[PDB]
């Protein structure tokens, strides 16, 4: 009786039961065969050349001639039987020792030196074959070669002078044989002593001059012994740690997380650049030479990551408790899990170490505990499924073996014990109820003909009835019916239907009357005699155009079937390092042109962004998760599609493409599909939707070289000034689309400079980079009054959302260049200042809660590099007609300086005082301050970091007027003493606040009385910044040549005779305040001691020095100028997501009170909505082809 | 082998069973429900709570369309006052005429860069693209193949060494066997 | 006998049972989907910017500013070709577009003539063409490979006989010149 009460985990792995484990050999899986079956049918097969083999080696003993060189090259074809028959049955004249003996006999230059004319190469072709089919042959085999001295004899024919390279080409395919078991590697590696090892051997071989090929296989050989080292040094790294911490270092935790990324990037190029190419095949640039069967270097490389028991690691790496709390250990493991899990043979290996999986499973189950005790899953800890995906594989291909096996015990008789069947069924059937367990069982039932195991389950009860209910509903065919059309339907890799279309097809026919096959059927509809070539890409096509109306309705379901296999027939995989391009990706794209596909695609994105808009406004988002399956499915397949026809055609050389219905689809489907993730963060696959949209948006960017640009006629016109009209336009079209637009230029346009990189980059990247962004200047610059209305119209807005979008717009919008930096500027400072006389006209300014979020957005963009420079080099005033900006900016200081009583103006001082800061601070510009070269010198740097000097008294004058005011805030204390510390920091703002103190000598008393009088344990920030900046004017005396003695600042503070007064009473303030609860209690008391300390260590009464020599400042370098010379790269909140919790929107948005109604007659007369958004909630509620 | 535990759990099963259906009716009746629960009315759209920027939208549209329809008003009597004059009536057919060829260049500029004749240079330049990558493939290999030959060319060199080495040995030897064979 | 039969009715109930969970899950992650929990900021997006009514209203508005805009420049411009007349800077640059679109539907019309289609058709088979001649040049490569390798292979094994002969020759010199020494 199976329990339908499932939890995932109650189910452990055990040992393989059909399938061979992958790493094993072939005569190793012959050998268990032969050992545990015992005799069967093919023993008579096995005996004939098992007799012929214990003849052969015994009629040459002694002759090494022609006959003995023929009987060499039959050898191979009689080891993996008679060798594996010989040695079950116990051979007492060491069959294996005599063909080792064989085997280095052949292999010598002077036993070749006694032959024919010409058949001694073919003697050591011969001898090299028997060496790789040696070394293939376990562990005894592979020992018995090297106690002969393999190496040392395969390194012969290497070093042979005078030697072929089709000869020497087979050595190097032996040598990679005995390397590929673990002994042979071991003696490869680290050779015998006093002796050179083999992997010397091979490096002086390789600094010889020799032919492409030949190189090509010892550099295969390098990066397969590069892996075996890599897996080496990571079972010590694990060692160490699991001994170190058992009874630690974080470099031996870096370390170790980048030789695992090193393995997970050396198995991506694996079938690249570890296994060895044929004889006949060259390493040429696209493959066009040469046989097209490549062996895969999967079995051997599991076999390495068997033998250092990798999976064991991986479980004492996610079991140790510091290794267990870094978070890139975790994702460098789980890569390389999830690239294993990703094949057939990778999955036997976690099946056949069953042992090591099911710890593994435990351990990253517990992560899902520990994940579940920080509660940090919801947002920046990804919601991982990984455990369970993994667990649900492993469990769905153990079930896939325990069905293959109840079908080998039934090849004599019929079946009878259907217990176990059913059993295997439900187990396996319960695991396709969640999404993570319909994907792993759509995905481990398509893997190297898996989905047979089903398909011949209902061959079998074919026979008994229809299948349907006469005498027996046959459980087994309902759950073999279902089974396929949840892998049918969940399955994005459509390679299994290639072979089990024909047999799927005709199980459906012969039964026509079941529900589920009907659907079944319906979804092979494109599959009907189709051959899955480059050929079929017509028919396939034809079929897509032919009922693109049935898109999601149920009867045209098997559309998502026939863009499945076109994505698969005529999309190459994500290219890896060191991949040769083969050719017939070419002629996909060409057929794929050939018959109309780019308006056969097209009108795919535009049918499905037609039907998906009417749900996704009335909160539907394809409940059932085979429609969210089926349409996720359909989009990616076209992007792919759409995105393998526009690189491979819009690259390099300069093609124009006008279509212009692909950007006007796309942004579109991002809005339908990837705007508003209900989640909070975007899927696994509502990701690769919205980064296949941004890379065919990006492929009008590419092939645009500098002579389409030289003309503004020419530039408006272009394949990307075209685009970046229709994506512009595209934001300000519907207010459902606000937030896509914005999310989608976010991605578009190029990230902020300097980049973040962990080494020195080359100047032609920072060029190409800088070009790039100039690019994208003059194509933006062409669209103004589009930026100009995107950032008109989302300015002022309170959804936080867009809000939040729209400055990261405006942030990387002006990191381009100076020209569409000065725009949006421009636009952001002329519709403040339009704000402000909007309501005060031929009156004192008023400020109403737009000006303050209009603030807000101005402060947001000001603490950039280049936002803040398109600021300064506006506010300057130089004749540009620019005096509006200087003026409104002068406003903005004067309202700081009397801020009033309103609730409102004391929201706008704070942003305008944060401006003030950002626009002061040093560190905020393109050339970053440094003192050393590599950059302009800094007193050369703070004229491009700060304003001029008129600008510069008029801020010092604002900041002391603010703090002055006994109105003010305290975040705008805090602000206004964080500037002063940035004033501090060089002579030119040290100069000028101190120029400003003369005419204000009452600021530093009033700030002083201010945060005494109202000092509490929350207040002390204040007290301690002020302390700070108090120190910062008193650290030069101990420096900067422009600064004031003790005497004259004490007078300054106080303007009648009790400074000491103040001083003491903040001195025993702190000891009021409990002085224990943090060190900042500490360190404003050792602060205002010290000051204590200086005030009677000096005659107080001294007026400040009056003349002294002026620090001036150069002349500001042009934004173009900046810009250009910007610092691009550099050695190493905004960006993680846009739906923060509260940054505006905390409690009140000021919603206005909308009369729509009434505000129709006034305009064109339209009918009451109500009843059209009511007609929409009847038939199109439910997912489907919907009417609108 | 009893019925009674059999015929036990099938009740028990048939039980769950149907418990599981009662849940399944009142299952879709909450999807039911709230899937459709946002019923607009008119008295909550004489007072709709739009954002500041939504609002700020229909205000500029609305004041944008007043503009337009007044100062269209004004183009249509300022088109009622002019009388008809053969400058005129020219003009306003070569206007028509204009109008027509504005439209008929647009469709024509779509039909140029999404018809037929976009896809034939689409498939012109991947054809152009798939014979230079074919032919610089074929051009390395053609280095390649000059390799082999250098080593064909040293090998024949080596075998041209051999031989006269061979030869001059083997006549060495021949004379050096007839010459002391006699002197002994 | 009544256990079989019994078993399979009770594999039926646990079939359909499992299909009733399969159902339990599709409804309750349809709940879990619509009742998710959200940050506040998603809410707001969706009930100021994406609430229908907002978007039919702007949807509305945005189509009758266009279209009032679109009559009003045709009104304009046809005000204008009332004042068309010879001599004057308005019929000059009205006359000058029209001939400028003349040209322009000219170019687009022999840049999709069925001459152009033919052309480029042309184009596309002399580029095939070449596809071919490259691959039967390709043919011809492989061709050439496997000759060059077994020449490389035979000259190989006459170098090794070669070596085997010349060894022979030599010691049986050293010998015979050993040899024949002890007789003079």
């Amino acid at each position: 009786v199976p329990p339908m009460t499932y939890d995932p985990y109650d189910r452990e792995l055990v040992p393989l039961l059909y399938f061979s484990c992958p790493y094993k050999t072939t005569f190793e899986i012959e050998i268990s065969r032969m050992k545990d079956q015992g005799p069967d049918k093919e023993n008579s097969g096995a005996i004939e050349a098992s007799v012929k083999l214990t003849e052969l080696l015994d009629l040459y003993r002694e002759d090494r001639g022609a006959k003995w060189v023929t009987a060499l090259e039959e050898i191979p074809s009689l080891i993996i039987k008679g060798l594996s028959y010989l040695q079950l049955k116990n051979t007492k004249q060491d069959s294996l020792g005599q063909l080792v003996d064989w085997t280095m006999q052949a292999l010598n230059l002077q036993v070749a030196l006694r032959q024919p004319i010409a058949l001694n190469v073919r003697q050591l072709k011969a001898g090299t074959k028997l060496v790789s089919s040696l070394a293939e042959c376990g562990a005894q085999g592979v020992t018995g070669l090297l106690q002969a001295g393999v190496i040392s004899g395969l390194f012969e024919l290497l070093f042979a002078d005078h030697v072929s390279s089709s000869l020497k080409l087979n050595a190097f395919k032996a040598l990679d044989s005995v390397i590929s078991m673990t002994e042979g590697m071991e003696a490869f590696l680290r050779g015998r002593q006093n002796e050179k090892s083999g992997y010397q051997k091979l490096l002086e071989l390789i600094l010889l001059d020799q032919t492409v090929r030949v190189v090509t296989a010892g550099s295969a050989i390098l990066q397969k012994c590069h892996f075996y080292e890599v897996l080496s040094e990571i079972k010590r790294l694990g060692d160490h740690l699991a001994e170190k911490t058992s009874s630690i270092s974080e470099g031996e935790i870096e370390r170790l997380i980048n030789l695992l990324e090193e393995v997970f990037h050396l198995m991506e190029t694996a079938p690249h650049t570890m296994i060895q190419q044929p004889v006949k095949s060259f390493p040429t640039m696209a493959r066009i030479t040469g046989p097209p069967e490549r062996d895969d270097p999967y079995p051997v490389l599991f076999r390495y990551l068997h033998s250092h028991h990798f999976l064991e690691l991986v479980t004492l790496l996610l079991s140790i408790p510091v290794t267990s709390a870094h978070p890139g250990v975790l994702q460098a493991t789980k890569d390389v899990l999830k690239f294993l899990a990703q094949s057939q043979k990778g999955l036997l290996f976690f099946m056949s170490e069953y042992e090591a999986t099911n710890l593994l499973i435990r351990a990253l189950c517990h992560f899902y505990d520990q994940d579940e005790e920080e509660g940090l899953q919801s947002d920046g800890v990804i919601d991982d499924a990984f455990a369970l995906w993994l667990q649900d594989s492993t469990q769905t291909l153990q079930c896939i073996t325990e069905l293959f096996s109840h079908f080998q015990r039934c090849t004599a008789s019929e079946e009878t014990d259907h217990s176990d069947l059913l059993g295997t069924l439900h187990n396996l059937y319960l695991i396709t109820f969640n999404p993570v367990g319909r994907s792993a069982v759509g995905h481990v039932f398509s893997l190297e003909k898996n989905l047979q195991s089903l398909i011949t389950l209902m061959e079998y009860y074919s026979k008994e009835a229809l299948g349907d209910s006469k005498s027996k509903k046959s459980v087994a065919y309902n759950y073999a019916c279902i089974l396929i059309l949840v892998v049918v339907q969940s399955s994005s890799d459509v390679q299994m239907l290639e072979q089990h279309a024909a047999s799927l097809l005709k199980l459906c026919k012969a039964d026509e009357n079941n529900a589920k096959l009907q659907e079944l059927g319906k979804w092979l509809e494109p599959l009907k005699n189709l051959r899955f070539e480059i050929n079929c890409i017509p028919n396939l096509i034809e079929y897509v155009k032919q009922n693109i109306d049935n898109l999601m309705t149920p009867e045209g379901v098997g559309l998502t079937t026939a863009l499945r296999v076109l994505c698969n027939v005529a999309c190459p995989p994500p290219p890896v390092e060191g991949q040769q391009k083969d050719l017939k990706w070419n002629l996909a794209v060409i057929q794929l042109f050939s018959a109309e596909g780019m308006d056969t695609f097209i009108r795919v994105l535009q049918k499905l962004n037609s039907i998906l808009t009417q749900p996704w406004r009335l909160h539907v988002n394809m409940g059932t998760t085979l429609h969210r399956v089926t349409t996720i499915s359909m989009a990616r397949c076209t992007l792919t599609l759409l995105k393998t026809m526009l690189t491979e055609l819009l690259r390099g050389g300069s093609f124009e493409f006008k279509d212009m219905r692909v950007p006007s689809a796309l942004v579109t489907l991002h809005m339908l599909l990837c705007s508003i993730p209900l989640s909070g963060r975007l899927d696994s696959d509502e990701q690769k939707i919205q980064n296949d949209i941004i890379d065919i948006l990006l492929t009008f960017t590419q092939g645009v070289n500098e002579k389409l640009t030289i003309s503004e006629e020419t530039l408006a016109n272009n394949t990307w000034s075209l685009m970046l009209k229709e994506v512009l336009s595209s934001i300000l079209k519907v207010p459902e689309g606000f937030f896509s637009g914005l999310i989608l230029l976010s991605e578009l346009l190029p990230l902020p400079l300097p980049m973040q990189t962990t080494q020195v980059i080359e100047p032609h990247d920072i060029s190409v980079a800088l070009n790039t962004r100039k690019l994208w200047s003059m194509h933006l610059h062409v669209q103004a009054k589009l930026l100009q209305e995107i950032v008109r119209s989302f300015s002022g807005t309170t959804c936080q959302p867009i809000q939040h979008m729209l400055r990261r717009i405006c942030v990387q919008l002006c990191d381009l260049a100076s020209p569409t930096a000065l725009l949006i500027m421009r636009t952001v400072l002329d519709l403040i200042v339009e704000d402000l006389q909007s309501t005060s006209e031929d009156k004192e300014k008023q400020y109403t809660s737009q000006t303050t979020r209009l603030l807000a957005l101005l402060d947001a963009l000001a603490s950039h590099k280049a936002c803040k420079l398109a600021i300064l080099h506006l506010i300057n005033g130089t004749i540009k007609g620019d005096e509006r900006y200087a003026e409104i900016f002068q406003d903005l200081l004067a309202l700081v300086r009397s801020p009033g009583d309103s609730v409102i103006r004391q929201q706008c001082v704070e942003y305008v005082t944060s401006i003030l800061q950002s626009l002061c601070d040093q560190d905020i510009a393109l050339i970053l301050p440094s003192s050393s070269e590599g950059s302009i010198s800094e007193l050369e740097q703070l004229s491009n970091s700060l304003p001029n000097k008129e600008l510069m008294t008029s801020i010092c004058d604002c900041l002391l007027a603010t703090l002055a005011n006994s109105e003010s805030s305290y975040n705008c204390l805090l602000t206004c003493v964080r500037t002063m510390m940035f004033l501090a920091e060089h002579d030119y703002g040290l100069f000028h606040l101190k120029s400003s103190l003369r005419k204000n000598s009452s600021a530093l008393h009033s700030l002083l009385k201010r945060v005494v009088s109202t000092f509490s344990k929350d207040t002390g920030e204040l007290a301690s910044s002020f302390l700070e900046f108090m120190r910062q004017i008193l650290n030069s005396d101990t420096s900067r040549t422009m600064s004031i003695n003790a005497a004259e600042l004490k007078q300054l503070l106080q303007s009648k005779e009790e400074s000491p007064e103040n001083l003491f009473l903040e001195l025993e303030k702190l000891v009021l305040e409990h002085s224990k609860d943090d060190d900042n209690l500490d360190s404003l008391l050792d602060s205002v001691v010290g000051l204590k300390q200086m005030l009677e260590s000096s005659g107080d009464p001294l007026p400040l020095s009056d003349q002294d020599v002026e620090p001036v400042l150069s002349a500001p370098e042009s934004l173009q100028n900046l810009f250009n010379n910007r610092t691009a790269y550099v050695l190493a909140s905004m960006w993680f997501t846009p739906f923060q919790a509260e940054e505006i929107d905390t409690d009140l948005d000021l919603v206005k009170v909308d009369l729509i109604e009434l505000s129709e007659k006034c305009c064109s007369d339209f009918d009451l909505h109500s009843e059209l958004e009511r007609s929409f909630l009847s038939e199109p509620s439910s997912p489907g082809r919907t009417k609108t | 082998q009893q019925q009674q535990e059999s015929a036990r759990r099938e009740n028990i099963l048939v039980m769950r069973l149907a418990t599981k259906e009662q849940e399944m009716q009142e299952c879709t009746t909450q999807i039911q429900y709230l899937k459709q629960v946002q019923q607009p009315s008119v008295a909550q759209l004489r007072s709709t709570m739009v954002d500041p920027a939504i609002n700020l939208f229909f205000l500029k549209m609305k004041g944008e369309l007043e503009q337009t329809k007044d100062k269209l008003e004004q183009a249509q009597n300022e088109l009622s006052a002019w009388k008809f004059t053969p400058d005129s009536q020219t003009g306003k057919k070569l206007m028509a005429k204009c109008r027509m060829l504005i439209q008929e260049n647009q469709e024509l500029g779509r039909q140029l860069s999404q018809g037929r004749i976009a896809q034939l240079e689409a498939e012109l330049a991947l054809q152009k693209k798939y014979s230079e990558e074919l032919k610089s493939s074929q051009d390395e290999l053609n280095d390649f193949i000059i390799q082999l030959d250098e080593e064909v060319e040293g090998m024949q060199s080596t075998i041209l060494v051999l031989q006269q080495q061979l030869k001059e040995t083997r006549q060495q030897l021949a004379q050096y066997q007839q010459q002391q064979s006699q002197a002994s």
